[PDB]
DNA sequence: GAGCCCTTTTATAGCCAA
DNA sequence: TTGGCTATAAAAGGGCTC
């Protein structure tokens, strides 16, 4: 799944240090949210599979 | 044989002026009371004053982009008060070339229309894609002028640089829209 | 700032990387929210490689050595594909732009057809109007 | 260097927000 | 309802890509 570049921009910029940000930025930040969401939940699955899946089983991939 | 007898009425003027002084917006944005600087995000001051409503971005080279007004003497009375204001803030401000850029008109056609149909007729000169935005996009060539057609009969008018080319806009899209009635 | 991406976004995300996983609500609402941590760890680390890059705007560079420095380096593969076609994308961009300016039927001929179809449109309504009104 | 970005404003208006 | 995305015109400049 794609992620919202404006959402991803407007989220960066919560923050005061960060300046400015080239357009395509926020995109390639989109394609790397993905791949981390996919490599984060196949690890929680896993930590699931290992006792649905709940808070716990991924907060312990975030450790 | 008759003019369409609606006016389309201002909503916004975009002026510029150049008040021919380098300026120190760290030090405008000290002072100022409605003033914003982050040179971080943008480089230039960002003052609004309530009457004329409007709102003002103060550069370096001491140019200066009004926007906000509703009239021409609206937009350069505004432009006045920004500059008397970088004034009293210590600054050796003048009033030179000030020039309206652009301005925005709309009104009401009272009636839906076929968007479907005219960006078919005139494809050459609209751009519709409801998926992207529910609107129709007409690009006039004499005047210059981009219009924003929606099915409910609204009609947004932009990109003049005198009120004139606006109403001439209107007046020339105004039996096109009749001719796409929807019913 | 409260900003997070669209739930929805994160359900489809699990909905194609796990099909058939049932994921609690609480859980779905975390993802959602590392989500958006990932967004500033990512740009705090960019945000510093890029001052040391005598730079002043954060470059899709500076988001791929963040990305190797903060031990995400397997990424880098499908990120630089898609900062390809960003910029494949922003160069049709400019090339369209280039040619509706500049190789498109002159402005003469085509002022000339839209007036047509204004004069003519003025010719029905007179018409139409005039009728109406000789009732 | 030609030319796009970002920022501000405004009418209008569907889609979206978990 | 509120407000942000999407869209349009335009200026101002410092930052950037072929």
């Amino acid at each position: 799944a794609r992620f919202p570049p404006a959402r991803i921009k407007k989220i960066m910029q919560t923050d005061e240090e960060i300046g400015k940000v080239a357009a395509a930025v926020p995109v390639i930040i989109s394609r790397a949210l993905e791949l981390f969401l996919e490599s984060l939940l196949k690890k929680a699955c896993q930590v699931t599979q290992s006792r649905t899946m709940t808070t716990s089983h991924l907060k312990q991939c975030i450790e | 044989s008759h003019m369409s007898g609606i006016v389309p009425q201002l909503q916004n003027i975009v002026s510029t002026v150049n008040l021919g002084c380098k300026l120190d917006l760290k030090t405008i944005a000290l002072r100022a009371r409605n003033a914003e600087y982050n040179p971080k995000r943008f480089a230039a001051v960002i003052m609004r004053i309530r009457e004329p409503r409007t709102t003002a971005l103060i550069f370096s080279s001491g140019k200066m982009v009004c926007t906000g007004a509703k009239s021409e003497e609206q937009s350069r009375l505004a432009a006045r008060k920004y500059a008397r204001v970088v004034q009293k803030l210590g600054f050796p401000a003048k009033f030179l070339d000030f020039k309206i850029q652009n301005m925005v008109g709309s009104c009401d056609v009272k009636f839906p229309i076929r968007l479907e149909g005219l960006v078919l007729t005139h494809q050459q000169f609209s751009s519709y894609e409801p998926e992207l935005f529910p609107g129709l996009i007409y690009r006039m060539i004499k005047p210059r002028i981009v219009l924003l057609i929606f099915v409910s009969g609204k009609v947004v008018l932009t990109g003049a640089k005198v009120r004139a080319e606006i109403y001439e806009a209107f007046e020339n899209i105004y039996p096109i829209l009749k001719g796409f009635r929807k019913t | 700032d409260d900003l997070t991406i669209p739930r929805a976004a994160i359900n489809k995300m699990i909905k194609e990387t796990l099909p058939n996983v049932r994921v609690a609500n609480d859980a779905r609402e975390l993802v959602v929210n590392c989500c958006t941590e990932f967004i500033h760890l990512i740009s705090s680390e960019a945000n510093e490689i890029c001052n040391k890059s005598e730079k002043k705007t954060i470059s899709p560079e500076h988001v791929i050595q963040a990305l190797e420095s903060l031990g995400f380096g397997s990424y880098i593969s499908e990120v630089k594909e898609v900062l390809q076609e960003c910029k494949t994308v922003a160069l049709k961009r400019r090339k369209a732009s280039s040619r509706l300016e500049n190789l498109g039927i002159p402005e003469e001929e085509l002022l000339r057809q839209q007036q047509e179809l204004f004069a003519k449109a003025r010719q029905q309504q007179a018409e139409l109007a005039q009728q109406e009104w000789l009732q």
